[PDB]
C-alpha cells in the first residue's frame, strides 16, 4: 500500500 | 530469504502538450502488482498479480486516492524544479522517485528507502538511518531545509518502519506459492568460432527467479574482467529470468575457461565448462 | 540533462521450436529519456497485436521496457525490433537471432 502524504520539493 | 516492497514513480512534462506523463507501479522483490498510468482509461490503481485481486473496494479505493495525489504532487515538483534551475519551457523534463522498505528471512525490517532523481540524476534521498537527507546540489538543499523545517524524515521513517513492513507481510502471505519461490536457473553453454584463432563461449542462465544472479567467467581458474560481456538481466514473460556472459577465448583452450553461476535458488554456485 | 542509449534484447520467452507457439520480446533497458518508441517486425511489416510492460526503472534511474507478442516461430518467418530513441541518429533493426 502507498504512503497516505506526499511531500512538495 | 529476504524479501522487498518497492514503488517506482515516473512524471514527465509534455511541453505545449498539455499535462505530465505519470506512471507508477508497484512490486514485491521482481513481481510488479498494481500499476496507474495517467493515459489509461480507468484512472484508478489496477490490479497485476493475482494475490492482490482479491482486496477489496476499500482498498483500490484508496491505492487510487493515493496514487492521485502522489500525481498532484509531481505535477507541482515539475514547476518546481524548473523554476530551481530556471529551465525554459520548451524542454521536457523527469521526475522519478522510489521507495519501499526490506525485510529479513525473519519478515521483520532490514531497511527502508526514499529517493528523488531529476532528469535521470540524483536529487535527494533519505539516508540509511532514515533521519537525514543527502542533496545532490544547491538546489537540492532548498528541497531539504523545507523538508526538515517540515520534520518530513520522522512521517516516512514511521512508514517505512511500520506500515511498509506490514503490507510486504500481507502481500507475502497472499502471495503464497508464487511470491515466496526461487527458482534455480536452467544453464548451458554455446560456442561460435569467431576468427581462425579465436571462439566464443556463451554461458547461459535461463528460468530463474529472483533476478538477482551472478555469472562470471574464469581463465585457468581466476577471473577475466575484460574480455567478459554481460547483457542486463531481462525478463522472459513468464515470471522468471534470463541472463548471460560470453567471453572471446583463442581457439583450443576452450576447457581453460570456467563459468560462475551464483543465485539464491543454488544451494551452491555452479562451475560450468565447454566439452 | 542525462542521456542514456538503450540496449535492446530481442528473444523467445521459451526456447525456440517451430510450429509451436510462444513469445517474441523486445527488452529495451538502461536508457533515459523515458520517450521510446518500439515495434516488432514480421517479415519487415510490423506487428499491430503488441503488448508492453508498464515503465520502470533500475537503481541508476535508467529505463526498461519490455514489448512482447504471441507467435508461432516458423522456418520461413523472420522476426525483428525497430527501436527509436533521442541517442540514436537513426532507428535501431535487431533481428532475432533465434540461434544466439
Amino acid at each position: 500500500g502507498l504512503m497516505w502524504l506526499s511531500y512538495f520539493v | 530469504g529476504s524479501h522487498s516492497m518497492r514503488y517506482f514513480f515516473t512524471s514527465v512534462s509534455r511541453p505545449g502538450r498539455g499535462e505530465p506523463r505519470f506512471i507508477a507501479v508497484g512490486y514485491v522483490d521482481d513481481t510488479q502488482f498494481v500499476r496507474f498510468d495517467s493515459d489509461a482509461a480507468s484512472q484508478r490503481m489496477e490490479p497485476r498479480a493475482p494475490w492482490i485481486e482479491q482486496e477489496g473496494p476499500e482498498y483500490w479505493d484508496g491505492e487510487t486516492r493515493k496514487v492521485k495525489a502522489h500525481s498532484q504532487t509531481h505535477r507541482v515538483d515539475l514547476g518546481t524544479l524548473r523554476g530551481y534551475y530556471n529551465q525554459s519551457e520548451a524542454g521536457s523534463h523527469t521526475v522519478q522517485r522510489m521507495y519501499g522498505c526490506d525485510v529479513g528471512s525473519d519478515w521483520r525490517f532490514l531497511r527502508g528507502y526514499h529517493q528523488y532523481a531529476y532528469d535521470g540524476k540524483d536529487y535527494i534521498a533519505l539516508k540509511e538511518d532514515l533521519r537525514s537527507w543527502t542533496a545532490a546540489d544547491m538546489a537540492a538543499q532548498t528541497t531539504k531545509h523545507k523538508w526538515e523545517a517540515a520534520h518530513v524524515a520522522e512521517q516516512l521513517r514511521a512508514y517505512l518502519e511500520g506500515t511498509c513492513v506490514e503490507w510486504l507481510r500481507r502481500y507475502l502471505e497472499n502471495g503464497k506459492e508464487t511470491l515466496q519461490r526461487t527458482d534455480a536457473p536452467k544453464t548451458h553453454m554455446t560456442h561460435h568460432a569467431v576468427s581462425d584463432h579465436e571462439a566464443t563461449l556463451r554461458c547461459w542462465a535461463l528460468s530463474f527467479y529472483p533476478a538477482e544472479i551472478t555469472l562470471t567467467w574464469q581463465r585457468d581458474g581466476e577471473d577475466q574482467t575484460q574480455d567478459t560481456e554481460l547483457v542486463e538481466t531481462r525478463p522472459a514473460g513468464d515470471g522468471t529470468f534470463q541472463k548471460w556472459a560470453a567471453v572471446v577465448v583463442p581457439s583450443g583452450q576452450e576447457q581453460r575457461y570456467t563459468c560462475h553461476v551464483q543465485h539464491e535458488g543454488l544451494p551452491k554456485p555452479l562451475t560450468l565448462r565447454w566439452e | 540533462m542525462i542521456q542514456r542509449t538503450p540496449k535492446i534484447q530481442v528473444y523467445s520467452r521459451h526456447p525456440a521450436e517451430n510450429g509451436k507457439s510462444n513469445f517474441l520480446n523486445c527488452y529495451v533497458s538502461g536508457f533515459h529519456p523515458s520517450d521510446i518508441e518500439v515495434d516488432l517486425l514480421k517479415n519487415g511489416e510490423r506487428i499491430e497485436k503488441v503488448e508492453h510492460s508498464d515503465l520502470s526503472f533500475s537503481k541508476d534511474w535508467s529505463f526498461y521496457l519490455l514489448y512482447y507478442t504471441e507467435f508461432t516461430p516458423t522456418e520461413k518467418d523472420e522476426y525483428a525490433c525497430r527501436v527509436n530513441h533521442v541517442t540514436l541518429s537513426q532507428p535501431k533493426i535487431v533481428k532475432w537471432d533465434r540461434d544466439m
